[PDB]
């Protein structure tokens, strides 16, 4: 695909809620005209963004001339979040080239929403348990009581249980590998008896 | 004109190894207004140890 | 969990290839196992954990 | 189980 | 025993002797061998002992 | 000889900036615990254009 004149950002797959960082979109031309940009991004309330340069005008960008931009913004919500980006063109603006046309198709407009990761703000970490129940042709039980809140923020805690039996995990491979043919001193042939 | 020249060199490009062998240093003044170049042979055997 | 031989052998030590020392922690920590799992009429829950 | 922690630890 | 090095590097050892036939005697700084990578074929290291 | 060429969405060129890291490997050095064993690397700074 392709196309004449479009949008496009650069920003990491995820974030932190409660640091900042920037968010860099760059737009570019290919078609020969070169045109003065009207660029700019639509924002929910989950987070908190802030332009660097957006008092002046752009001036043009012609056949693969490209323009960036950059936004410093924070996180609010946690998870995933579309991030919006439209870009058009301008006409009655022959103030940086000849001229400047600026008639595209219908979608004349680049309407991009892109997504973007957040995990949660502070020092992750994690606690660990286990346990070990057989009824032997019966019944058994346990509780656990899972409760570390302190200087915690909320909805950062979960948790996850997971039931196996894990002898078979490297039953496989070390099993069918050792099996040998006796040879060598009396050392050494225990060494290959023995194991087997 | 007045006392004599210095220099402080760094070993990183002789790579002090094993398989890089002794130090043979070559110096050679040319005196102005003849044009006369000598040369000494100096620390040779430096025991890279 | 497991456990080591002291947490690095005191005396001077080591320069690779476990030499008269064949670090010996998958065999204590088995023999330590085998113990766990050793009674009478049956072991019980926790040594199984 | 998993959290994140650090809102005090400031001096 | 142990000993250290003074602003002569000297240390004065006094043995008592009341033993057998031969003696041997050797001092380090450091452990017998030549402790950072001393086997690769590759090596280009040492300290006296 | 020696190149480099971005191909970017639809193939077509990104201006920019390269650099290049042509490099021997394996030095002298004996690549172990003090040792790179990066050998000789030439640096090429380049202007896409
Ligand atoms: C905003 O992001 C959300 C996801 O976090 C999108 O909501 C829906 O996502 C599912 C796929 O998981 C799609 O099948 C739905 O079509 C999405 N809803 C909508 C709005 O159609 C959502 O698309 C993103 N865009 C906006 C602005 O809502
Ligand atoms: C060597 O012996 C002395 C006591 O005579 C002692 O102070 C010293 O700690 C010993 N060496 C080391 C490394 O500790
Ligand atoms: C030397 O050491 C031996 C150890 O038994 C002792 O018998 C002897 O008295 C010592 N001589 C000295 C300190 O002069
Ligand atoms: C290397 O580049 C030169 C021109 O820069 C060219 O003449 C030559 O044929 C190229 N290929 C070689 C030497 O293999």
């Amino acid at each position: 695909a392709f196309q004449p004149f479009f949008v496009e950002l650069t920003m990491p797959y995820s974030v932190i809620r409660g640091e900042a960082f920037t968010l860099k979109a760059t737009v570019l031309n290919y078609l020969p005209k070169c045109i003065r940009v009207s660029v700019q991004l639509e924002a929910s309330p989950a987070f908190l963004a802030v332009p660097v340069e957006k008092e002046q005008a752009p001036h043009c960008i012609c056949a693969n001339g490209r323009q960036t931009v950059s936004w410093a913004v924070t996180p609010k919500s946690l998870g995933n979040v579309n991030f919006t980006v439209s870009a058009e063109a301008l006409e009655s603006q022959e103030l940086c080239g000849t001229e400047v046309p600026s008639v595209p198709e219908h979608g004349r407009k680049d309407t991009v929403i892109k997504p973007l990761l957040v995990e949660p703000e502070g020092l992750e970490k994690e606690t660990t348990f286990n346990s070990l129940l057989c009824p032997s042709g019966g019944e058994v039980s346990e509780e656990l009581s899972l409760k570390l809140p302190p200087n915690v923020v909320e909805e950062s805690a979960r948790a996850s249980v997971s039931v196996l039996g894990d002898i078979l995990g490297s039953a496989m491979q070390n099993t069918q590998n050792l099996l040998q043919m006796p040879y060598g001193c009396g050392e050494q042939n225990m060494v290959l008896f023995a194991p087997n | 004109s007045h006392g004599c020249f210095y220099q402080q060199v760094k070993t990183k490009v002789f790579q002090l190894k094993r398989k890089e062998y002794e130090m043979k240093l070559h110096t050679e003044a040319q005196i102005q207004e003849e044009g006369t170049v000598v040369e000494l042979t100096g620390r040779q055997s430096s025991e890279i140890t | 969990v497991h456990w080591e031989r002291p947490q690095k052998p005191k005396a001077p030590v080591g320069h690779f290839y476990e030499p008269q020392a064949p670090s010996a922690e998958v065999e204590m920590t088995s023999y330590v196992l085998l113990a766990y799992l050793t009674a009478q009429p049956a072991p019980t829950s926790e040594d199984l954990t | 189980l998993k959290y994140n922690i650090l809102p005090e630890k400031e001096e | 025993s142990n000993a250290t090095t003074d602003e002569h590097g000297l240390v004065q050892f006094s043995i008592n002797t009341t033993n057998v036939m031969g003696t041997s005697l050797t001092v380090r700084v450091n452990y017998k061998d030549r402790s950072p990578c001393y086997g690769y074929q590759w090596v280009s290291e040492e300290h006296e002992e | 000889n020696v190149s480099v060429c971005g191909l970017y969405t639809y193939g077509k060129p990104v201006p920019g900036h390269v650099t290049v890291s042509i490099c021997r490997k394996y030095s002298d050095a004996s690549d172990c615990h003090g040792e790179d064993s990066q050998a000789f690397c030439e640096k090429f700074s380049g202007q896409l254009n």
